[PDB]
Formats: structure tokens, sequence, C-alpha cells
């Protein structure tokens, strides 16, 4: 029995699978949480990568109790780093997710508290990698954030890097 | 199994802070995979 190595906090998988009949809250499904490194590889290592999840799916990874959602108190008030990427490699999608998920396990930002999760959207057209913020009104702490993931993740030039704040999204 | 930082978290000094680079996770995954 040896010992696990304990992550800063509790994470939680969220999967969702399109259905035009559903409503989009009623397509989210929670899967599992963690709070160490080996149960995260063992999740890691049996779920589908991005690459091969269905045509309009997203997973998403968020700290515990906080849904994957605008409407979530945690999120009101925050907004998200989108990242969009054109048709490209498979191997480079799903290196670009995982590497997300270290950082965010890893607690790869200084402002920690400030993070609120990830998510990953397969539209097949353009695939959009984004991170939740906490607080969008913030221009400090969001782009502390966005410089550590220009860096982290190696984003090429000509990547788009974007910031949006969830109110205004919902337009 | 792997090198640990100063102010990092472990087994002994399990005061440290619960934070890992990027090759640090990586290391954590290989001990189930190459076992049998
Ligand atoms: C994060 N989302 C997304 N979403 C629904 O999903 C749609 C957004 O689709 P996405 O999930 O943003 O991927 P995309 O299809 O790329 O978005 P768009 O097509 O607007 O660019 C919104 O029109 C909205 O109806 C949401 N609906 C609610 N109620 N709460 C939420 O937090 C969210």
């Amino acid at each position: 029995p040896h010992m696990k190595h304990p992550l800063m906090n509790v994470w939680t998988l969220w999967y969702l699978e399109n259905d035009r009949s559903k409503s989009w809250e009623d397509m989210q499904n929670e899967i599992t949480s963690f709070d160490t490194v080996e149960d995260f590889w063992s999740l890691y290592n049996h779920i589908k990568p991005p690459s091969e999840i269905k045509l309009g799916s997203d997973y998403s990874l968020f700290k515990k109790n906080i849904r994957p959602m605008w409407e979530d108190a945690a999120n009101k008030q925050g907004g998200r780093w989108v990242i969009t990427l054109n048709k490209s490699s498979k191997t480079d999608l799903d290196n670009l997710w995982l590497d997300v998920l270290l950082c965010l396990i890893g607690e790869a930002f200084d402002h920690s508290d400030q993070i609120c999760g990830a998510v990953i959207n397969i539209r097949g057209k353009s695939n959009k990698i984004s991170i939740w913020t906490a607080d969008g009104n913030n221009e400090e702490a969001a782009l502390e954030i966005g410089h550590k993931l220009r860096d982290a993740l190696r984003l090429g030039r000509n990547n788009s890097l974007q910031y949006q704040l969830h109110k205004d999204t919902m337009v | 199994i792997i090198n640990y930082n100063e102010g990092q978290w472990s087994p002994n000094n399990p005061s440290g802070k619960k934070q890992y680079d990027r090759e640090q996770l990586l290391q954590l995954r290989e001990v189930k995979a190459s076992r049998i």
C-alpha cells in the first residue's frame, strides 16, 4: 500500500453529450471526483481522449461543488480564457487538453483561488478549450493566468487566446 | 520515486505545498503501467 500524492484541491470530471430533445443543463453528466495524482491518471487512463468523444460533446474539469455553468455562484462574476483551435492533429488536441488538466491539478497558476475549471468543446469545425476564471472584473488575475497559459501550453503565435466575461457570453 | 522541491509536499516533510510540475505529474503515472 503506497502513499498517493494529494492535490491541493478536489476536482470533478463532467461529460456532456449533445441532445436536441434535452436542455443544455440535462446534457451534463457528473462522472467522478478525485484528489490525488494517481487517481487522476487512473481516471484519465480509462476515458476516451477528446479526439475520440462524439461530435458536440464536452469534457469539463472543475473544482468540487462548482458546476461548469455561468449560473454557478463561483462563475457568476467570472469569465473564461478561450483557446480556439482550427482543424488540427488529434494528438495535438489531446496533448493540449491534457496539459491544461495538468496545469489545473498541479496548481500551476499563482492565483489558484482564482481558477474554477476548464472546458473543452468538440464541434468538428473548431474545437475550443476554455479555462474558467472566478473574477472577470479583475484584469490583474485574468492576465496573470493568460501569460502562464501562453507559456505553459507553449501556445503558438497567431493562436487565438481571448478572454470573455460570462455575462457577455450569455448574449 | 521522483525529485521533490524544498517547499513541495512529500511523505517526509508533509507540510509542503501541494503543487506539481508537468514532468513531476508525468513521473507518477508510470508506476502502474510499468509493473506486472
Ligand atoms: C457554458 N454554457 C453553454 N450553454 C448553452 O450552450 C450554448 C453554447 O454552446 P458552447 O457550449 O458555447 O459551444 P458553441 O456551440 O461553440 O457556443 P457558440 O456556438 O455560441 O459559440 C449557448 O448558446 C447556451 O445555450 C449554457 N447554457 C447555460 N444555461 N449555462 C451555461 O453555463 C452554458
